RNA sequence: GGUGAAAUUCUUGGAUUUAUUGAAGACUAACUACUGCGAAAGCAUUUGCCAAGGACGUUUUCAUUAAUCAAGAACGAAAGUUAGGGGAUCGAAGAUGAUCAGAUACCGUCGUAGUCUUAACCAUAAACUAUGCCGACUAGGGAUCGGGUGGUGUUUUUUUAAUGACCCACUCGGCACCUUACGAGAAAUCAAAGUCUUUGGGUUCUGGGGGGAGUAUGGUCGCAAGGCUGAAACUUAAAGGAAUUG
């Protein structure tokens, strides 16, 4: 027999306190004795977990969010953010047939040493008593929209640290700037931001998760 | 008058070596014999002294380059991934 | 906007061309604007700039040789360094763009 | 006997007929 | 003699479109030329619904379901039994039901 | 309460795959296969042989401490059939009836922005 | 002469004596006279200067590299040719370069090189034309130049002299281990024929 | 892995499958349409730059400057050729595995050339709408793209103004469609393929039964493959088009 169950310890899961509560779950690894123990292996870890088990809302069903583990502090992990995307499924949802698709991606930095890029998926709205059936754009409008897009998607970064960044992700007050900035130019009805992609992670900085870990 | 049609500067190899080798010797040695734009002075002053070595004949600046150009098309992808690579660590 | 700006000065105002028409501008003080071609020697380019620092003269880059410097002016010929003498109709000066 | 290689056999016998001609000079 | 006054596709003033590939047998295909299908399936079952309710957390939770946009080729369509060959008259007919 | 994993079941054809993780994907739980269950090389797919292997998936499952799952139902993708093997979809439910949770039910097939040009010929597959 | 590549004699001046340092560098492609040359730790990455190899980000393009630091210059050092640098180990400080015969070499970050690519590139893409144009070039070399074959030879001064006919009669790839006066040919050789798959 | 089923191949030297990180090259999904632009071939991630273009508007300007075109030219999918670079995937040649009487075919696994780029060559496609271009006139309807015009019309922008989005009614230009057969056609069908024995708006190119044969020869273009121009002898009573019935 082999059996590599028995020489694991069966750690658990903490998010950042930037959220509703954090048992996430119980990690399994492995004893960390010599010959290349797990104190330091485990550093190089990313969870992926949905937004609603972190908020508890069912409205939160897309948007799962990645949590890059940091440090253990003995019988622990603890986490900091890596990561927003968009379930498949929700995707294929807003995308239909006869309505345009605007995308927009910025790759900006926040008052932290933050690289980390940014989409943003817009779709065409049909007004109300509209005969035309299409709801296409003028391809003018698609590059003022993707303008006004990455001129508010650059002005809510470079304040904003990931610690503020993920307080302004949840609430969907960007998707209220595009809306409330795009209107004029043309009607919209699924504004999203669909991807936080995390790229040059600057120094650890370790005050910086305590304040996220309670 | 066209005094060739095609030969060119190889009319002096005659009819030996080859019609290949003796087009692709001619596509070298235009290169090598012509005259280029100096970038400091900006006159078309440049001629080859000596394979690598490319002189203008006013403002006497000799600069180093390709063996029978002047500029060789790596060296210039070099120099722009050079340049590329200085303003992101300068930043 | 700036070569239709400097064409308009050619036919409405004064210039000199060169290097030794320049700084003899520079040097009497009936100068506005000098302006230096990008592959000027920079020996010579730090001396218009000391002549024009004496003279309390602007002095505009052009980015471009003293081929395309000579073609803004409407010549034939390379120019290194254009004086303007004295403004035309444009807003050459009034715009250091 | 499909017309495309009617001209593939053609072209064929014709590399034939200019080699054999050039020889024959 | 001339089958369709729409040749086979949906094409009039492109003379050409692009390329796509037959899920069924990567046959390529002109992307106006292909039989296009939204294969529409639910994430589970019509019955095991049910065996997966009782063993779920969040309580019908989203209920999902998969989306994607298929493209046969002509003899797949046929041979999978698909756009099912029409009489001359009723092949005018363009509805989707 | 409940310790969750992640299902991650992989259908292609010719077989199915039934690979448990940790919460978090890199540590390896009960990886059992249609395949290892039956030798018919033509049933490797079926459902029957994906759900002998979720039921011997919830057996080495147990006394490990996993009770739920989140489920990634997967197909070949990038450049291939995409659509889920015969033996997936019953994988999904034979697990669920071996007593085992269930959450977060996901597709997770990849999809490209069309590249590297697929396999059969511009005449495609014809037998 | 003898060197496809041209030279730069850049001169320098004594740290310690008041007097001027005539080095000479082979000359890179873009470097001209009266060109400012920089050598050491904190000098700007810019064609023609002397960096060390971990002073460099990745990618970038070297020539003159030293194998150990002080060797004063051994890899990419013939005319077009120059090292690619791909990536660095801090810790332990080496640095993991391409070759201009494509091995991946690791070497000390501390050793140097000159940024860029050594000039004179393509020279060898011109046919020579004529058994004269060899001739002058390794007049200037060394006399390797013409090579009658060996199986022109007799028995007496080669392996592959003698026969009938002009052939080599046994195989001409050659092992490592065989002694001088034996390998003629194709030594140690893995493979042979025309690379093609 | 792959298959109708297998074999070949890899695998306790850890395959496949799961996670993190990259590299390389190629492509631009879903949105994407009986939609757009372009002379055609063609053209679909993002922004910046440069030059161009159609339409619409005009109570601006010139005043026949035009139409079509031998000769003569520019562009011209893919494949292919030369020399570099690149060479992920796919993949003429070839290897191997099957089935089969045989398979040097289909199916399966590899895999050189190629697929990508630069500088040159080539100049061919069912390059098709198998429908030359310019001009006039002849029938009804909706939908759409772009420009414009008019509404005491809706929509949030601050409660409503402007402008943007949308609705309605017109207009022009465009890709197209639906019905009908006035008329046409051998018919299929066609708003042109109509205004043709009641035959004539201008103009260019091409065909004269089927084969031989796009062959032979000559000339010319190309490195080559080949392109363009292009017969005759002889042979033959059909070949062929559209539709009907079986
Ligand atoms: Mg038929
Ligand atoms: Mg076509
Ligand atoms: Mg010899
Ligand atoms: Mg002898
Ligand atoms: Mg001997
Ligand atoms: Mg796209
Ligand atoms: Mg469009
Ligand atoms: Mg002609
Ligand atoms: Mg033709
Ligand atoms: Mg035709
Ligand atoms: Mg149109
Ligand atoms: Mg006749
Ligand atoms: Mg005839």
């Amino acid at each position: 027999v082999v059996d590599p169950f028995t020489r694991k310890e069966w750690f658990d899961i903490k998010a950042p306190s930037t959220f509703e509560n954090r048992n996430v779950g119980k990690t399994l690894v492995n004893k960390s004795t010599g010959l290349k123990s797990a104190s330091d292996a485990l550093k190089g870890r990313v969870v992926e977990v949905c937004l609603a088990d972190l908020q508890g809302s069912e409205d939160h069903s897309f948007r799962k969010i990645k949590l890059r583990v940091d440090e253990v502090q003995g019988k622990n992990l603890l986490t900091n953010f890596h990561g927003m995307d968009f379930t498949t499924d929700k995707l294929r949802s807003m995308v239909r047939k006869w309505q345009t698709l605007i995308e927009a991606n910025v790759t900006v930095k926040t008052s932290d040493d933050y690289v980390l890029r940014i989409f943003a998926i817009a779709f065409t709205r049909k007004q109300a008593n509209q005969v035309k059936r299409h709801s296409y754009a003028q391809s003018s409008h698609i590059r003022a929209i993707r303008k006004v897009i990455s001129e508010i998607l650059t002005k809510e970064v470079q304040g904003s640290t990931l610690a503020q960044l993920t307080s302004k992700l949840i609430p969907e007050v960007i998707n209220k700037e595009i809306e409330n900035a795009t209107k004029d130019i043309f009607p919209l009805q699924n504004i999203h931001v669909r991807k936080v992609k995390l790229l040059k992670q600057p120094k650890f900085d370790v005050g910086a998760l305590m304040a996220l870990h309670g | 008058a066209k005094r060739t049609k095609k030969v060119g500067i190889t009319g002096k190899y005659g009819v030996r070596y080859g019609s290949s080798l003796r087009r692709q010797v001619k596509k070298l040695e235009i290169q090598q014999h012509a005259r280029y734009d100096c970038s400091f002075c900006g006159k078309k002053t440049v001629k080859r002294g000596a394979a690598g070595i490319w002189t203008c004949s006013c403002c006497k600046k000799t600069v180093a380059g390709g063996a029978y150009t002047v500029s060789t098309a790596a060296a210039a992808t070099v120099r722009s991934t050079i340049r590329r690579l200085r303003e992101m660590v300068e930043a | 906007s700036i070569n239709q700006k400097l064409a308009l000065v050619i036919k409405s105002g004064k210039y000199t061309l060169g290097y030794k028409s320049t700084v003899k501008s520079l040097r009497q003080g009936k100068s506005k604007l000098i302006i230096i071609a990008a592959n000027t020697p920079v020996l010579r380019k730090s001396e218009l700039e000391y002549y024009a620092m004496l003279s309390k003269t602007k002095v505009y880059y052009f980015q471009g040789g003293n081929n395309e410097l000579g073609t803004a002016v409407g010549k034939l010929f390379r120019v290194g360094v254009v004086s303007i003498l004295e403004a035309g109709d444009s807003d050459i000066l009034t715009t250091l763009a | 006997m499909r017309a495309k290689w009617r001209k593939k056999r053609t072209r064929r016998l014709k590399r034939k007929r200019r080699k054999v001609r050039a020889r024959s000079k | 003699p001339k089958k369709r006054a729409s040749n086979g596709r949906n094409k009039k003033g492109r003379g050409h479109v692009k390329p796509v590939r037959c899920v069924n047998c990567s046959k390529s295909i002109p992307k106006d030329k292909a039989i296009k299908r939204m294969a529409i399936r639910n994430i589970v079952e019509a019955a095991a619904v049910r065996d997966l309710s009782e063993a779920s957390v969040y309580p019908e939770y989203a209920l999902p379901k998969t989306y994607n946009k298929l493209h046969y080729c002509v003899s797949c369509a046929i041979h999978a039994r698909i756009v099912r060959v029409r009489s001359r008259e009723d092949r005018k007919n363009r509805a989707p039901p | 309460s409940q310790v969750f994993g992640v299902a991650r079941i992989y259908a292609s054809f010719n077989d199915t795959f039934v690979h448990v993780t940790d919460l978090s994907g890199k540590e390896t739980i009960a990886r059992v296969t249609g395949g290892m269950k039956v030798k018919a090389d033509r049933d490797e797919s079926s459902p029957y042989a994906a759900m002998l292997a979720a039921q011997d998936v919830a057996a080495k499952c147990k006394e490990v401490g996993i009770t739920a799952v989140h489920v990634k139902i997967r197909a070949t993708g990038g450049t291939r059939t995409k659509t889920p093997g015969p033996g997936g979809q019953a994988a999904l439910r034979a697990l669920a009836r071996s007593g085992l949770r269930i959450g977060r039910i996901e597709d997770v097939t990849p999809v490209p922005s069309d590249s590297t040009r697929k396999k059969g010929g511009r005449r495609g597959r014809r037998l | 002469s003898g060197r496809g590549a041209p030279l730069a004699k850049v001169v320098f001046r004594d740290p310690y004596k008041y007097r001027l340092r005539e080095e000479i560098f082979i000359a890179n492609e873009g470097v001209h006279t009266g060109q400012f040359i920089y050598a050491g730790k904190k000098a700007s990455l810019n064609v023609g200067n002397v960096l060390p190899l971990g002073s460099v980000p990745e990618g970038t393009i070297v020539s003159n590299v030293e194998e150990k630091p002080g060797d004063r210059g051994a890899l990419a050092r013939a005319s077009g040719n120059y090292v690619i640098i791909i990536g660095h180990n801090p810790d332990e400080n080496k640095t993991r370069v391409r070759l201009p015969s494509g091995a991946k070499k690791v070497i000390s970050s501390d050793a140097r090189g000159v940024i860029g690519v050594i000039a004179g590139g393509g020279r060898v893409d011109k046919p020579l034309l004529k058994a004269g144009r060899a001739f002058h070039k390794y007049r200037l070399k060394r006399n390797s130049w013409p090579k009658t074959r060996g199986v022109a030879m007799n028995p007496v001064d080669h392996p592959h002299g003698g026969g009938n006919h002009q052939h080599i009669g046994k195989a001409s790839t050659i092992s490592r281990g065989a002694v001088s006066g034996q390998k003629a040919g194709l030594i140690a050789a893995r493979r042979t024929g025309l690379l093609r798959g």
